[PDB]
């Protein structure tokens, strides 16, 4: 059998999910027989062939459609070519903002199996199980694909591990199929926004969430960042609210604090997309009044209290 | 010119929850019930449209659920929604993301909207899948993740910026008619917390029990289960103590 695993990049760089989507393949595959095949697709995407040419990669297959990065319609297009050709039973992508493009207009038009946002996938006996979230996180939905031939699975980023080192897959080149695009691509943009402090290189955070109100709340948490010497960020609703700037966002859409060591997560209920951002934090501290926020399931210290309360009281001990 | 909402009513739940007896769900007791955040700020968008333009621009909500959906319903209305739909029978129980989407797309048909958008997920099952549905079976353009959005009424081109990892933004110029997934920030929703609903059966859009619920999705449910997940150390105790172990964890830390 073949699982296909579709690659993903922007602005010249490969994304690192898809090295651990080619570890989920090899991972899921039952015999030493099946094959795992990468495709990565664009324009300009033979430039990816030795980032891709990696540990566990049987066959890469370069599609290059009419557009330089993502594109919806050029990437069903040819992802469904490739499903055709390859007759996987298993498709691969990752649970990214491009696959949310057309991952689910893929599966419409078809017969396939469908799930997203897959965070456990295995074969029991000939079997495929997922395992998905439901109810916001609260519980696991365990699901399977009777009679699907072919089953096609968005997978949550941050979970499979990469493989490591080299390898000699036989690379291919295909045309995407010949369809013109309903919509083109223009500028990247990183929005206006002050930006006087790198997230990404601070190791000690203060991070408000919904929980703080109204923005006249805002002060006195940055007072006690201040007088901590921690660096304030935020989760999005705060951001959207423009209280604090985006540079400031932690999380999938903001950014990932690769250097904090102590995060002390205030009012943030822990949302996947924010833990995206901060989940590794070797010490993640998290005061919050709903002791069913999914923040506990990944802190190593839960304060089930007022924030507001707590906050006086820490500034006044401080 | 006419823009078509499609919303979901999201279940949340209680504390102490308890999986049904089948496994299959959780026992609707510990439901509470409300509108999709997303929804919120794709009405909204929808709104900003219709308030900006001479031209009306009739906005309609459409939902795919039980009657207890009348309530979401009644409250966009109130919000000045134009009208609103609420499409069900029994046999739609148990539908995906893919089936809503077949669903939807009947009385999209019928209503022959400008623009269709949706919430990029629902805040319930996070399947980011619902609204890229029906822009297959509409075989419409579409566009997933917008945080913006330049269209006038009309207009046979939009140009929306999609919400990428990173920090980024993406603009990209799209054919209208298009659906759009619309998200989080994207607006300021202005309500934030006797016209009827328009009560549409599966008969009325063609559709019959075999073309919807459990049956016709494109997985099936094995069970639902509460995991073992990871456990805090939760600190007990007064908020002086509280406060007291958090600066001892800081000055561990430095
Ligand atoms: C594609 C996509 C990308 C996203 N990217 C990001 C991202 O980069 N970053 C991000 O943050 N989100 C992101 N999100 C949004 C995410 O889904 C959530 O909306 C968000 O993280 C919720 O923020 P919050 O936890 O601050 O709010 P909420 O979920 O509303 O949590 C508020 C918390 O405050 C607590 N609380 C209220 N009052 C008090 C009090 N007095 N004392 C103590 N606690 C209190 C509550 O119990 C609750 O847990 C993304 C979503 C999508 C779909
Ligand atoms: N039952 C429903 N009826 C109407 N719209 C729905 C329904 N389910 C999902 N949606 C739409 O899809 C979005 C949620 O995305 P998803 O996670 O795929 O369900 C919502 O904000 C709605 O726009």
């Amino acid at each position: 059998s073949k699982i296909l695993v579709i690659a993903e990049h922007r602005r010249n760089d490969l994304r690192p999910v898809s090295l651990e989507l080619i570890g989920a393949a090899n991972g899921l595959k039952k015999s030493g027989e099946d094959k795992v095949v990468v495709a990565v697709i664009g324009s300009q995407a033979d430039a990816f062939v030795p980032a891709l040419s990696v540990n566990g990669v049987d066959e890469l297959v370069v599609v290059k459609g009419s557009s330089i990065d993502f594109d919806p319609d050029v990437f069903e297009a040819s992802v469904s070519a490739l499903i055709a050709a390859h007759n996987p039973s298993v498709v691969l992508l990752p649970h990214s903002v491009d696959s949310l493009g057309y991952a689910s207009s893929l599966a419409s038009k078809t017969g396939y199996g469908f799930a997203t946002d897959v965070y456990i996938v295995e074969y029991q006996g000939d079997e495929l199980v997922a395992t998905r979230g439901g109810y916001n996180q609260k519980v696991n939905v365990e699901v399977d694909f009777p009679g699907k031939s072919t089953v096609v699975l968005t997978i949550r980023p941050s979970v499979f591990k990469p493989l490591e080192g080299a390898g000699s897959p036989v690379v291919s080149n295909v045309d995407a199929p010949s369809v013109q695009s309903r919509s083109q691509n223009k500028d990247y943009v990183e929005v206006g926004g002050g930006n006087d402090i790198d997230i990404t290189t601070v190791d000690f955070i203060m991070s408000i969430g919904r929980g703080i109100g109204e923005e006249t709340n805002v002060e006195q948490f940055r007072e006690l960042a201040d007088e901590a010497g921690a660096t304030l960020c935020c989760s999005c609703p705060i951001a959207d609210a423009g209280w604090l700037p985006k540079s400031r966002q932690v999380g999938q859409s903001g950014k990932v604090v690769g250097s904090c060591k102590l995060y002390v997560a205030m009012g943030i209920s822990g949302s996947i997309q924010h833990m995206a951002g901060m989940k590794h934090v070797p010490t993640i501290i998290a005061v919050n009044t709903d002791p069913g926020a999914s923040i506990f399931t990944i802190a190593k210290y839960g304060i089930v209290a007022d924030i507001f309360d707590i906050e006086e009281e820490l500034k006044a001990q401080l | 010119m006419k823009i078509l909402v499609a919303v979901k009513q999201t279940a949340a739940l209680e504390e102490d929850f308890e999986i049904r007896e089948d496994g299959m769900d959780v026992d609707e007791d510990f439901m509470m019930y409300d509108l999709n955040e997303w929804d919120d700020f794709s009405l909204e968008e929808a709104m900003k449209i219709k308030e900006s333009s001479d031209t009306d621009v009739e906005v309609v909500v459409v939902s795919v659920g039980p009657d207890r959906v009348d309530e979401s319903l009644r409250k966009c209305l109130a919000k000045g929604a134009d009208r609103a739909v609420r499409v069900w029978d029994d046999a739609a129980e148990g539908s995906d993301a893919i089936v809503v989407g077949r669903i939807l797309t009947e009385v999209i048909k019928k209503e022959a909207p400008d623009m269709v958008f949706a919430g990029v997920q629902s805040s319930d099952q996070a399947y980011a899948s619902t609204g890229i549905s029906v822009a297959s079976y509409l075989n419409w353009p579409h566009a997933a993740v917008v945080a913006d959005l330049q269209y006038k009424p009309g207009d046979n081109k939009a140009v929306i910026r999609r919400e990428l990892e990173g920090g980024m933004l993406q603009e990209v110029e799209i054919n209208c008619p298009a659906v759009l997934t619309i998200q989080l920030g994207i607006n300021k929703p202005r309500y934030a917390s006797t016209k009827p609903i328009e009560e549409v059966s599966l008969a009325d859009i063609g559709l019959s029990a075999n073309d919807v619920g459990a049956a016709q999705s494109m997985s099936r449910v094995r069970r639902m289960y509460i995991p073992e997940k990871g456990r805090a150390t939760m600190i007990e105790g007064t908020i002086s103590e509280q406060a007291a172990k958090i600066i001892q964890i800081i000055n561990e830390f430095k």
